[PDB]
């Protein structure tokens, strides 16, 4: 798919991914959930290849929640964002490798921090403040670069990303049908209903 | 754009105290066949200067009329044709240079490579090298195609910097040429047994030597070598 | 589209008197866009260090594929791998990979433990190994590295000298590739010390 | 390349030049294209250097497991296990191989097996890119039941004029001489067959 | 490569920056991609160099025969058209060509054209153009007004170049800003990004994410 | 790269120079071209370096196991057959051009190896890229009964023509002299004509002169005791 | 298919003094991994105090300097021996070069001298004609192990004053002829080293008030 | 440039034309106006190729307005639709032909009769109650085929217009920036401000 | 195709197959190669027949127009005219020509135009596909000075091995005998050269 933000704030990570879904020359679906809450406290959005997307982010949300079951215990975000890298580096070297790239927001408990990671297909993973994957960032990393502090609230985070979102509809030639807002805090996983 | 068809191998010389030698075999091959066994490729200018030259033989014979016509052309008018006024190996070699590199430039090349070897009026020795590309350069010892890869380090022994020009004979430039035209017929599999050889000297002038021939080869070692590897009858 | 060129970065290693010095940009992109200006190229595994250049994907791999390996060979051996031990096993592991090759330039750099003896190797992405006396390169800008190294180089140098010469041959290289940059790293390693210094530069 | 077989009265000789070549380069001036399969059955080698050499090499195995086992195998089916070879794997290889033997009671025989890996038993056989040049000569020059002397000058003759105008062609002309007597090895040097 | 110009209160801004590239190879960190085509007339220059540089300085050569002929300057839409009009002559060829030419004329007031080797030619207020276009358009658009200072004005601009040199690996090097204004152009000096970061980081708060 | 071989009265000389180069570039200015199969067994390796090296090993390896098992000394014959069947096996892809020399109880042999698994036998023999300017020399100077010295001059000095003639070769020669009833004799940087002559200047900085962030200590050691 | 473009290796480089100018490369003249000559020169007085050289394809560098040298004959017929100033010359070859814009001399050039101020000048050219004056240029083979060098000891960049660390800058001062020429010997020493294209010698151009003069050093010639 | 809607009612001819120009990545303008008054009843609105478009559009404007001088007369629509048809038709076996297409939208004050004519850049001419040019149609003639009638008011017209912008803003992948809207009539050429 | 051409003691003589092929199609097992450009200048065509023809028709056309200003041209002036037409329009035409004449001041020549354009003057020379085949026999058994008996028996005997090898050659042997005594054609059927 396109449009997949990320920004970890003082207390939490917030994950924006767009709704639109395009075959071609029709826009099929304007209200796609292009995520998959892998645990209470462990969000992942994703985008790339048609099919393999979505494929891959409930093959990962799978085995999270096996791991889950078997030990009675939820895995740290590091090591979630860890297991699908390696996934990831497994698969580019693969008969048909998954064409997907995707952005982890957890909070762990542990520590009591937010974290973000952002993967793409070949397996590359870096722990950011702040990613995106696509064109995305060409638009956004200058706006974020310039505002974000490590200490803003979750208000002032999703403001910023409101920034973000708005100057993407402004330059951006295709028509993204407008983002889906999550956010990952101590109390789990929640949806931002207006935006 | 044109690919060659019947083509000439290495021409290979190089300078000495007094002048300058060249020689390149007297075989016109056509593809792996080994077609024309009678082909000159040293063309004499006057009796200052040798014009050696590979690769194509239809654009060789070209050339060739291009510098018999300039000769012609150099007497119009000129009373001292054969004294003050003579081509010079420099002139003949700059006019090269030109058309090379301007049928290089509206894409439709001489495809050769050439040797201008001669004496100048003051006694310097010229050589100068230049190609299709019409790429130019000059050294102590030139050679084209498989000579480069192997007459030139045999050269560069005699003669590896300016200041060895001065302490080499023509006897020992000579004998280093006939040598390396040797080791080119061991090697290079689209060269002949017969060359020309031409001497310019600033005191003897002008010595062309036709219908020599590769001698004193080593082949007798060949009868003990058996197999590939393992086979020992 | 080439591989060893989509990240981008540099690792460069130096020899000097009883000390050695291992140093790396800290830029990771997706060519044009720089992503992360935290990505270090150096690790270490007991008192051997290795620095990896080019496929980020890869360099993380090896990273963790190494730390699985060294951490087996000391359980068995009972003792900490040797610089000169660990170069053989870089060389081998990277060449059952002849034909599906991780896309890396890696650089070893350590002293032995025993006989003090400072040791730096390089490697090809399949194997070869490139064993200076005086200096090691690899990354994107391997060029300028080879420049700047081949100039500003003189044997014996004491740690902190080394430490100026290596970081201005690391400094000056990145500032002529536009894949490398963003921060760097120096290691300055010395028998039973090393010092980690972050280097201030251009982030352009 | 220049090979061939020819049988005669007494038995069969083979011939080949010396000359390797890496496009214009002559990477080897005396190699040795004649090599021996079994004590009295020998190829010529044209085509791949790599590939002849595996070929020829498998064959000697073959062969000497046969003898163990069978005792002396003939001419016929060495040339068939070079054919399984060739045919089998024509896809991967670039062989022409010429197969030359001596039985007593079949006496000399030659087998060519070209590119295809098909097999064709002929009275002589011309093979590797400076044949070309020889096909009349030879077709011209033949004799069924030629004495030793006359098939040396046969082929010495022949192989002269294929070197003279392949570039692939040169050195030395090899032959090994197959008959009832023994293995005879032969050389003729530039000097001696370039007047011809 | 990163150029930017906008129409405002007191004119025009023309921001820049100052990197040249062969492939991964910095060739140039120098160069000057404002080409000052009079006194009143200000051309940016991306994509190749070459082709920016001689046809911008061949429109002076042309702006200067239309006022001697005319008696009059020439006006930056007359300007603008000849080079479009003169690069559409060799469209398919080869060029490589995005500019933006920049004046201030009585009957225009502040007029930018973006000129392209395709042979666009558009009229706006704000253009960004080259590899690092889209991040000097982020700040450009969050924080450009029509009442800015001349200050303000010049600020932005060199910090919406400032950001493309940031995360855009083919720009960098400097920053050479312009303001032109009806009497002409006025030239506000070269900033290099190695200090210029350091500078605004500290001063400004932002650029968190880098450790200083 | 420049490697010869060559044969004389009592034994094989092989020699190499020392340059390996990625493009235009060089990569290592004293690389080791010569590696030991077996004591008595080197060969010369040009192409791609990680496969000369890898190949040699391997066959190393299993000529020393080979040897083991047959109480033997090993034969150049079966290295020349264990390297072209491994090489004709992977059809060319793995890079190796070798020149392969020896000693064994057979007696001195000298062979010639390329990638696509064929082998030749020779006097004397060159491969590389300056193969060409060392084959000049070679077929300039070679005779037959050579003496160990000659033989060891010879070899050199086709190494220097492809030193000097040939780009894709340079810095120093490296020879190994393999003779019968002997110990071989390696001589590592045999000849050094290519020493870089003192700089201008001396670019050692004032201590001080890069800027630092932060500074810290690297825990190598390992969990500590109390 | 016929390509009528070539590579003869050489690597050049000029830096501009205070008031004077050196233009420098090597002699080795190469095509693929063989040497053509080991003296073949790159660097060509062109009058009018202006030194230049155009390195790359070698033909193509041979004739534009030869039709700039011609340009400088027709300038002083045309402008009553007029002396074309550095800066005149540099425009001019920009002409030259971007006349052939759709079939480019495939080459890298420079030029050195004197500016109108008697100041040390250099001009850098790509293929096709963009050009720029500069304190500092490496063109050709060895240009990339070369500037990194160059900006570090001539610009003194990423270098610092002692006891302040990274606050205080280490101060442009001006160098000698003589500091120049030091310079210049050890990048292409250096250059020598790890490039294969760049050796056997060295010859240097030095512009000043007073003339041009020639200086000759051997390189390593493997 | 993208989509070019025209449509034909009783009395007037209206022509709607995007407003967004797309440079690969980045929108550059949101205001663009994609067409020229040829006469003082005959509007052309273009899109195909960029440079060509702008370059053609004003090339046939200078001709028809030479015309106009010469014979002080304004050419019928037809005529014009003809005179730029052979333009095309001519272009198409060029060096190198103009990739422009085009509708002409005219009132002719003879017949007292609007007149919509679409040619595309092959010379290829049609006259159509409504038309468009690329995938404009795709969406719009399912619509148009439905509710058009001959004998509509202007207002009707433009009501049908907004329908058909709203079908190809819901189904079209790309952000188009709205439309400016002109309608021609025997008054001439006026533009609707507010769309 | 298989020609060839021949100076002997009076003259010299031309010869040629007469198969015409299109692929493995026989278009014209008849063909005659021989063609006059002269009275007594003739020469052998291969490669393209349109190209060789159109070069020969506008040759004859040359040396007519020659004649008529400055009398009878010489062998080696035909060649140069055929020479220009190749060397200049070597990019589009595929024309190997062999021109053969009789002056009484310099008797029988022989000249031969390969692909490039180039000329080479020769006691003899072969070409066409067919000629591969034949350089082993023609260079062992030429003389110099032969008479015309022997130099007919020599040209027959070599194309009847290039037609036998040949597959694009065939049919009958043509021949032109060009002597002061005038010219004379001959003409050799299948039964009679492949029994030789
Ligand atoms: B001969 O030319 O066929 C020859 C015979 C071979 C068995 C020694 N073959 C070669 O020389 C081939 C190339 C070739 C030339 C002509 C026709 C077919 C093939 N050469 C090699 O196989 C070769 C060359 N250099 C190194 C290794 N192998
Ligand atoms: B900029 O990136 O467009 C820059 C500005 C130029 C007009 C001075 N262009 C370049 O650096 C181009 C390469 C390029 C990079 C990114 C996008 C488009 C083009 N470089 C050159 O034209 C060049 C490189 N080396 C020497 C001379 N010119
Ligand atoms: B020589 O020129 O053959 C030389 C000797 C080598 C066997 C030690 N070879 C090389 O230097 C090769 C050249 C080459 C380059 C690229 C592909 C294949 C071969 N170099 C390397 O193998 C090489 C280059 N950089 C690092 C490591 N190895
Ligand atoms: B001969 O084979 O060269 C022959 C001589 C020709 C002058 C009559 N040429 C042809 O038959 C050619 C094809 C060809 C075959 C072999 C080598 C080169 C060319 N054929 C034709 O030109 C031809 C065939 N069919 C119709 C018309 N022309
Ligand atoms: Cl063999
Ligand atoms: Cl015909
Ligand atoms: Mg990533
Ligand atoms: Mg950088
Ligand atoms: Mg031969
Ligand atoms: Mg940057
Ligand atoms: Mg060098």
């Amino acid at each position: 798919m396109d449009i997949i933000l990320g920004i970890r704030v003082q207390d939490s990570v917030i994950l924006a991914s767009s709704k639109a879904v395009t075959r071609g020359i029709s826009v099929l679906k304007d209200s796609d959930d292009k995520t998959r809450q892998l645990s209470p406290h462990t969000l992942m959005s994703f985008a790339g290849e048609a099919g393999d997307t979505v494929q891959f982010a409930e093959y990962i949300q799978a085995n999270i929640q096996l791991y889950s079951i078997r030990e009675d215990y939820e895995l740290s975000p590091q090591a979630v964002s860890s297991f699908v890298r390696q996934e990831l580096a497994k698969s580019i070297r693969s008969r048909r490798p998954y064409q997907v790239n995707v952005l982890i927001g957890g909070y762990d408990k542990k520590k009591n921090k937010p974290e973000l990671y952002q993967i793409d297909y070949l397996g590359t993973k870096v722990e950011l403040p702040y990613g995106a994957h696509g064109y995305s960032g060409f638009y956004t990393f200058s706006l974020l670069d310039h505002h974000y502090r490590p200490d803003m609230t979750t208000e002032e985070g999703l403001d910023l990303l409101k920034l973000c979102v708005q100057e993407l509809e402004k330059r951006m030639p295709m028509d993204f049908k407008g983002v889906i807002v999550k956010i990952v805090d101590k109390d789990g996983i929640r949806q931002v209903d207006d935006f | 754009t044109q690919q060659p068809i019947v083509t000439g191998t290495s021409v290979i010389s190089m300078k000495y105290d007094n002048g300058v030698i060249i020689a390149a075999d007297n075989l016109g091959s056509y593809g792996s066949l080994l077609r024309f066994n009678g082909v000159e490729r040293l063309i004499p200018v006057g009796d200052n200067t040798v014009v050696g030259i590979s690769g194509d033989i239809s654009d060789m014979q070209h050339i060739e009329r291009l510098l018999k016509d300039l000769v012609t052309e150099n007497a119009y008018d000129n009373p001292l044709a054969d004294a003050e006024e003579a081509l010079e190996p420099s002139y003949i070699f700059e006019y090269l240079a030109t058309v090379m590199y301007q049928r290089r430039s509206k894409m439709n090349p001489l495809w050769n490579a050439i040797i201008v070897a001669g004496v100048q009026s003051n006694g310097d020795q010229f050589l100068r090298y230049v190609n299709l590309l019409g790429v130019t350069y000059s050294s102590p010892t030139l050679a084209t195609g498989f000579g480069a890869h192997m007459a030139n380090p045999l050269l560069r022994k005699v003669v590896d910097r300016e200041s060895d020009i001065p302490k080499t004979t023509v006897q020992v430039a000579e004998e280093a040429i006939v040598n390396a035209m040797r080791v080119l017929y061991y090697r290079d599999a689209r060269s002949s047994r017969n060359f020309s050889l031409a001497i310019i000297d600033k005191n003897t002038g002008l010595t062309f030597k036709k219908n020599l021939q590769v001698e004193n080869m080593k082949w007798d070692f060949a009868k003990d070598i058996k197999g590939y590897g393992t086979q020992k009858i | 589209s080439d591989p060893s060129s989509i990240n981008g970065g540099i690792v460069v290693a130096m020899t000097g008197k009883d000390c050695v010095a291992i140093a790396c940009d800290l830029r990771l992109g997706s060519q044009s866009l720089g992503v992360s200006n935290k990505f270090e190229k150096i690790f270490h595994y007991g008192h051997v260090f290795l620095g990896i250049t080019g496929l980020a994907t890869d360099v993380t791999t090896l990273n963790e594929m190494f730390r699985y390996k060294t951490n087996l060979y000391k359980l068995k051996e009972e003792r900490a791998i040797e610089p000169e031990t660990f170069t053989q096993l870089v060389s081998s592991s990277l060449y059952e990979r002849r034909f599906g090759p991780y896309f890396v330039g890696p650089v070893v750099a350590g002293i032995n433990s025993k006989s003090g003896k400072p040791f730096i190797a390089g490697f090809d992405l399949i194997g070869c190994i490139d064993e200076a006396k005086d200096f090691i390169v690899s990354g994107t800008a391997s060029d300028q590295l080879f420049g700047m190294c081949e100039s500003l180089y003189e044997p014996n140098l004491e740690p902190e000298d080394l430490f100026e010469t290596i970081s201005q041959a690391l400094l000056n290289a990145a500032d002529r590739d536009a894949l490398s940059g963003w921060g760097a790293v120096v290691y300055i390693i010395k028998k039973d010390e090393v010092v980690k210094r972050y280097l201030k530069m251009r982030q352009d | 390349t220049s090979i061939m077989a020819v049988t005669f009265k007494d038995g069969v000789i083979l011939g080949a030049d010396s000359r390797t070549t890496t496009g214009a380069y002559i990477a080897n001036r005396v190699t040795d294209k004649l090599t021996r399969v079994h004590d009295k059955i020998w190829c010529c080698r044209s085509g791949s250097a790599a590939d002849t050499q595996a070929i020829a090499d498998i064959v000697q195995y073959h062969l000497e497991l046969y003898t163990s086992q069978y005792g002396t195998p003939s001419t016929e089916t060495a040339a068939s296990v070079f054919k399984e070879l060739c045919y089998e794997n024509k896809d991967n290889l670039t062989a022409g191989i010429i197969v030359a033997g001596y039985d007593d009671k079949n006496k000399g025989e030659v087998y060519t097996i070209p590119l295809g890996g098909s097999v064709h038993k002929l009275p002589y056989a011309i093979a590797g890119s400076g044949s070309t040049f020889i096909y009349g000569y030879c077709d011209k020059n033949f004799r069924e039941n030629m004495s030793k002397e006359e098939t040396v000058d046969f082929i010495k003759h022949s192989l002269s004029q294929a070197i003279k105008w392949d570039g692939s062609s040169g050195g030395v002309i090899r032959m090994v001489v197959l008959t009832a007597a023994g293995v005879e090895r032969l050389i003729f040097y530039p000097d001696e067959y370039e007047q011809l | 490569t990163t150029t930017l110009a906008f129409r405002f209160q007191g004119g025009i801004i023309v921001a820049v920056d100052s990197r040249a590239t062969a492939g991964n190879w910095v060739a140039s960190q120098t160069v000057k991609k404002v080409i000052e085509i009079n006194p009143f007339l200000l051309g940016t220059m991306a994509g190749g160099t070459a082709d920016c540089q001689f046809w911008e300085t061949w429109l002076g050569s042309q702006c200067r025969l239309h006022e001697l002929r005319e008696k009059e300057r020439i006006s930056v839409a007359a300007a603008s058209k000849i080079l479009s009009n003169l690069v559409y002559q060799y469209k398919g060829a080869g060029l490589s060509m995005g500019t933006m030419i920049c004046g201030y004329t009585r009957k225009e007031g502040p007029t930018i054209y973006y000129v392209d080797s395709d042979g666009t030619r558009l009229k706006g207020d704000i253009f960004c153009v080259g590899s690092g276009q889209t991040f000097a358009y982020g700040v450009l658009d969050s924080n450009y007004k029509w009442d800015l200072s001349v200050e303000d004005a010049l600020y932005l601009g060199k910090r919406s170049i400032l950001a493309a040199a940031h995360r855009d690996a083919y720009s960098g090097g400097s920053v050479n800003l312009y303001h032109v204004t009806e009497d002409g152009w006025i030239y506000h000096g070269n900033h290099d990004v190695g200090e210029l970061f350091w500078k605004v980081k500290e001063e400004e708060g932002s650029f968190n994410n880098v450790i200083g | 790269t420049t490697i010869v071989g060559v044969k004389f009265n009592n034994g094989v000389v092989i020699a190499a120079d020392t340059r390996s180069t990625q493009g235009p570039i060089v990569a290592d200015k004293n690389c080791a071209k010569l590696h030991r199969i077996s004591p008595k067994i080197w060969c010369a390796g040009a192409g791609t370096a990680a496969d000369t090296e890898a190949v040699t090993q391997l066959i190393g390896s299993n000529i020393e196991l080979h040897s083991l098992y047959t109480s033997r000394e090993p034969r150049v014959v079966s290295a020349l057959q264990m390297l072209k069947q491994h090489l004709f096996k992977y059809q060319g892809h793995i890079g190796a051009y070798l020149i392969v020399a020896g000693v064994d109880p057979t007696g001195s042999h000298l062979f010639s190896i390329h990638a696509h698994g064929s082998t030749d036998v020779g006097y004397y023999l060159s491969l590389g890229s300056g193969s060409l300017a060392a084959m000049a020399v070679l077929e300039s100077h070679w005779k037959q009964d050579l003496t160990k010295e000659e033989a060891i001059k010879l070899a050199s000095d086709a190494i220097q023509a492809g030193i000097w003639n040939d780009l894709g070769s340079g810095s120093n020669v490296d020879v190994c002299v393999m003779e019968i009833g002997k110990d071989a004799e390696y001589l590592r940087n045999y000849l050094t004509p290519n020493v870089r002559e003192e700089k201008q200047k001396s670019y050692k900085f004032p201590r001080g002169t890069t800027a630092v962030l932060k500074e810290s200590i690297v825990n190598i050691c390992d969990i500590q005791e109390e | 298919q016929f390509n009528p473009y070539g590579d003869n290796g050489g690597t050049i480089l000029g830096i501009a003094g205070e008031d004077f100018a050196v233009l420098a490369g090597d002699t080795r003249n190469i095509t693929d991994y063989s040497i053509n000559s080991r003296y073949e020169p790159k660097v060509f007085d062109c009058g009018d105090n202006i030194v230049m050289s155009a390195n790359g394809f070698a033909a193509d560098g041979d004739a534009l300097v030869k039709r700039f040298k011609n340009s400088v004959k027709w300038y002083h017929f045309d402008h009553n021996d007029k002396k074309l100033s550095i800066n005149s010359a540099a425009r001019n070859i920009q002409h030259l070069l971007y006349g052939k814009r759709f079939f480019p001399y495939y080459v890298h050039t420079i030029i050195a001298g004197l500016d109108e101020d008697g100041k040390g000048a250099v001009y850098s050219f790509d293929p096709v004609g963009s050009y720029e004056r500069e304190q500092c240029r490496a063109g050709g083979a060895a240009a990339s192990l070369i500037m990194p060098f160059l900006d570090n000891q001539v610009n003194f960049k990423n270098q610092y004053e002692p006891g302040t660390n990274g606050k205080v800058k280490k101060p442009l001062k001006y160098l000698s002829v003589e500091e120049v020429i030091k310079l210049v010997r050890d990048s292409f020493t250096s250059a020598t080293e790890r490039h294969i294209q760049v050796g056997d010698g060295l010859e240097i151009l030095i512009v000043t008030k007073d003339g041009v003069r020639k200086e000759f050093y051997e390189l390593k010639r493997d």
